[PDB]
């Protein structure tokens, strides 16, 4: 499990805007992009914006790191649920990406249970599972002939493709912009790069430790930003660009479509 | 089948970001204004109409394109073959490709 | 033609260049939220199957 520190060390659990996140559009770390109900074997390969797998550091694929706050939470996978019209069956996770055996469904609906909260994410995607053959089943049987289906792997030791994964752009965090008893007070995560100014005229870039704000007062007119590009991300459509550059971070895909005989 | 592998849009907070026609296949890109993008802290860009959003998306081969893919051909006539067996005479065997 | 067979047309698998008439038309994201409306014909490889 120690052959894809390309992603693991260098990628973080991204957080994006889930479309119907239980109530409505939240920002879930497990925000679902790139649903692929394109194989045959009852399987879908999915990308969460969350990077489950090993922890932050080095151990155990079967643990669970999403983003809570600006921060990760690299803990156990205990109660994952992918589901559709019916509850799916997990197949395997690696990186941002999960494979799961699902039935057909008009939608796709994903979610774990942190323990205090359900904290799920759901999405539209037309799903079907034709098996390969002149029989139009709805589901794979126990028996019958084997013949060349299209299907994704169980495994991770995989290089057949790689998707670009360069930096994150900034992100909002108004937990930073506290008040210095009359002035709006920004802080920093760990010395990270906070990009700051307000509608009024004060400090105009922000590459700093914890600053104050001489001019403006209201939290609601200031730039609470986190240039925290110590770990790259997936290049989700629900990502804001890191305006500076196309940083490196070419990173594989585990779940290649392969010529399994279903 | 395609995959609309969207590059992550730009969001300039106060003023325009003109797009250019990058050479990606079917590089569709259109600037947009009039946003207020809720991203994890409510909105983050402090303007309200000068909030600009530049969406860009190009077409790319699926990962299935490598493996699950139709394939066209211009087909001419070529030359036909056969593994003709002759269990000849008293020779009683030859199974040759011709 | 987009939607019709061969909306994507790559010479081979390696060929980075191609022809993608997919009628891909981006629309503006809604109500001040980050996302990317891509309005597109599902492929003429989806149909054709």
């Amino acid at each position: 499990l120690d052959t894809h520190f390309t992603q693991y060390k260098l990628a973080r659990p991204y957080i994006a805007d889930c479309p119907n996140c239980g109530h409505s559009r939240c920002d879930s770390p497990i925000a679902i992009e790139e649903v692929r109900g394109d194989a045959h074997a009852g399987v879908i390969r999915i990308q969460t914006s969350a990077m489950f797998g090993l922890k932050t550091d080095g151990v155990d694929l079967a643990y669970m790191s999403f983003m809570n706050g600006k921060t990760q939470k690299s803990i156990k996978i205990d109660n994952l649920h992918v589901r559709t019209s019916a509850p799916c069956s997990l197949v395997s996770h690696h990186g941002y990406y999960i494979l799961a055996q699902c039935p057909p469904g008009d939608t796709v609906t994903v979610g774990f249970h942190d323990g205090p909260n359900r904290h799920t994410c759901t999405v539209a995607h037309k799903v079907e599972f034709r098996p390969v053959g002149r029989e139009k089943y709805r589901h794979p049987p126990e028996h019958g002939v084997e013949l060349p289906c299209n299907r994704y792997t169980h495994k991770r030791a995989d290089q057949g493709h790689y998707v670009e994964m360069h930096q994150p752009g900034l992100v909002a965090d108004h937990s930073l912009l506290s008040i210095h008893s009359a002035k709006v007070k920004i802080t920093v995560p760990s010395g990270a790069q906070v990009k700051y100014y307000c509608k009024c005229p004060d400090v105009r870039e922000g590459i700093t430790s914890s600053d104050h704000t001489t001019t403006c007062t209201d939290v609601k007119q200031c730039r609470a930003y986190l240039i925290d590009n110590k770990k790259w991300v997936y290049n989700s459509g629900r990502l804001p660009r890191g305006e500076g550059d196309t940083f490196k971070g070419k990173l594989h895909v585990p779940f290649v479509p392969v010529k399994a005989k279903c | 089948k395609y995959k609309t592998k969207v590059p992550s849009p730009v969001v300039k907070c106060c003023g325009a970001t003109q797009c250019t026609s990058k050479p990606h296949p079917d590089y569709q890109c259109q600037v947009f204004t009039g946003v207020y993008p809720f991203m994890w802290g409510g909105a983050y860009c402090f303007c309200d109409t000068e909030n600009t959003q530049m969406s860009e998306a190009y077409v790319e081969r699926s990962e299935e394109c490598s493996i699950d893919h139709a394939k066209a051909y211009k087909v001419h006539t070529g030359t036909v073959q056969a593994m003709v067996n002759i269990t000849y005479g008293s020779v009683s065997w030859r199974s040759a490709d011709v | 033609k987009a939607g019709s067979f061969g909306d994507l047309q790559s010479r081979t698998s390696t060929s980075n260049d191609l022809y993608a008439n997919t009628n891909l038309k981006l629309q503006r994201p809604q109500a001040g939220i980050v996302h990317t409306p891509f309005t597109q014909a599902p492929s003429g490889f989806e149909r054709w199957k």
